[PDB]
């Protein structure tokens, strides 16, 4: 039918909301006291124990909420076992680098149900956030431009609603892996899309298809920037879920079935690491992760790479188009960051078969040995490779060259490297030269020329 | 049979098993798995006999100069830092 609620207004049942093929079943949104959006507030001044605020002055007024610093709300969606704390941890890192009103949005009550109910109840958490956002603005004159909504799985689409209702005056929505079922290819109204804020940037990570493959994340581009880490579908570190042409989404969602949620949880783990690593995730404009891995988009263009996650607001062309894809590789854990380097090597010495490896040394550290080529090491031939250094070395000072093969080498041959050029991802080229050659498994230091 | 080629992180039982023969486990009680070899200037373990290290041996052509000390030391813990030569 239609249904109206105190404060939030009325929630229709029409197509697109319901009826259309992706979301056929007519369900309407549980009511606001049933959804039960709580806003738990964390700030620099109360970092680790929240204080519950709400859209009225007798709540905001004594609290650490401050109108002279930004507010960014973290809306959950799928919460894995153990993962309850994740919304807080995003706050804890914001505090390591900024003064912020970090409001985590809770709506466990609306989310613990069938998926389709929750897809629907997303609408209430959407108007809830828009209500608080419009509130600070009338109550206190606080522009929406200071507001940032971060939402994961369904939450993404909650933030998408919130922004929609604030009529895209919200500074930024960040979708961290917008759930797919009931939203992909569904119209903009029903889902997160570039118009829900002044800037929307999304991190796809589990973009496989949900059926047959349990690809919980959307794959469709929905932001002005869509970063696809590790090619937006399998993440290093993450076990893959086994196939099924009949997937129980409600079962996945309540937790009756099994689910390697890893690929979907990774977008907020990347976002969290991003806060404290501000060059560590640079997204290269490729046109696919395959072109990208085939070393063809490198370095960043003229006016940067965008940082995936937290720092993407700083990329100067972020709203020049919608749906701009960017690729990058991350770690498989811990500090997720990575810095990519292209190094070319020109061979000097004998023709041999072997592996050439290079290793960089710079003002702030040194990489390990990354293989550049395998097979016939022909003198005066060049070879190139792009690799993901788990270490930013700083500006390079020297490089080292080394080769080997698994055959006893009778001649005791000697290969070395005439010049070795390192191109940073920003694109600075550093040159290194040597007249020496060296024996198998000896480290030939090159130095600037 | 013999097991060969296990990747970074796979559980292992001696270093031969690992593509970068270093089957590591910090702590005596831990479940030993293939680790990467040490970079230049990080900590290392000297080359052992027991095929499972606490700290990996160094990557190619670095020496891990620490203290290959007496028995005791060498019957378990000799560490060092990979240095070039």
């Amino acid at each position: 039918k239609e249904v109206c609620y105190e404060r939030l207004g009325c929630f229709s049942d029409d197509s697109p909301w319901s009826g259309i093929t992706e979301r056929p079943l007519h369900i309407l949104p549980w009511s606001p006291k049933d959804v039960n959006t709580r806003f738990l507030l964390y700030t620099n001044e109360n970092p680790n124990n929240f204080q519950e605020v709400a859209a009225d002055s007798s709540s905001i007024s004594g609290s650490n909420f401050k109108t002279n610093r930004k507010t960014r709300f973290i809306i959950h969606g799928f919460i894995d076992k153990g993962e309850e704390n994740w919304l807080a941890n995003v706050c804890k890192n914001l505090f390591k680098v900024e003064s912020v009103n970090c409001i985590c949005v809770d709506w466990k009550g609306g989310s613990r149900t069938g998926y389709t109910q929750a897809s629907q109840n997303i609408r209430i958490v959407g108007a809830e956030v828009a209500y608080f956002v419009e509130f600070l603005q009338s109550a206190f004159g606080y522009s929406p431009s200071n507001v940032h909504v971060i939402g994961h799985s369904l939450g993404a689409h909650a933030a998408g609603e919130a922004g929609r209702r604030t009529n895209g005056t919200i500074g930024r929505i960040t979708g961290l892996d917008p759930a797919e079922p009931c939203f992909q290819g569904t119209p903009e109204l029903v889902r997160l899309d570039p118009s829900d804020a002044k800037f929307v940037d999304v991190i796809h990570t589990d973009g496989a298809p949900i059926v047959p493959n349990l690809g919980f994340g959307m794959s469709q581009v929905v932001g002005h920037l869509d970063f696809f880490p590790n090619g937006g579908v399998e993440m290093p570190g993450c076990k893959k879920n086994i196939l099924s042409q009949i997937v129980d989404i409600d079962g996945i969602w309540e937790g009756t079935r099994d689910f390697a949620a890893c690929n979907h949880l990774r977008s907020y783990k990347y976002y969290t690491d991003s806060i404290v690593n501000p060059d560590g995730f640079a997204g290269f404009p490729c046109a696919s992760y395959n072109v990208f891995t085939a070393n063809k988009c490198f370095p960043c263009p003229s006016g940067g790479c965008p940082q995936m996650g937290h720092y993407a607001d700083r990329y100067p062309g972020k709203t020049n188009d919608v749906g701009q894809k960017f690729y990058l590789d991350t770690g498989d854990a811990s500090n997720f960051a990575r810095w990519r380097y292209k190094v070319s090597v020109t061979l000097s010495g004998k023709k041999v078969t072997g592996h050439i490896l290079v290793s960089l040394f710079g003002n702030k550290g040194n990489s390990k040995q990354y293989e550049i080529f395998k097979g016939t090491l022909k003198p005066d031939s060049t070879h190139s490779n792009e690799f993901d250094s788990d270490v930013d070395v700083g500006d390079l000072q020297m490089v080292k060259f080394i080769w080997y093969n698994n055959v006893i080498n009778p001649t005791l041959p000697r290969v070395g490297a005439s010049k070795i050029i390192v191109e940073t991802n920003v694109g600075k080229q550093f040159n290194f030269c040597s007249p020496e050659t060296v024996r198998e498994e000896v480290l030939l230091t090159l130095t600037p020329c | 049979g013999i097991i060969i080629n296990l990747d970074e992180g796979e559980l292992c039982l001696n270093s031969a098993q690992c593509k970068s023969n270093c089957c590591q486990h910090d702590t005596i009680l831990s479940l030993l798995r293939c680790a990467l070899k040490a970079r230049e200037n990080s900590e290392c373990s000297a080359f052992t006999l027991y095929g499972v290290y606490y700290k990996c041996p160094c990557e190619r052509g670095l020496t891990c100069e620490g203290d290959k000390s007496l028995v005791g030391s060498i019957t378990n813990t000799n560490f060092g830092i990979c240095h070039n030569v």
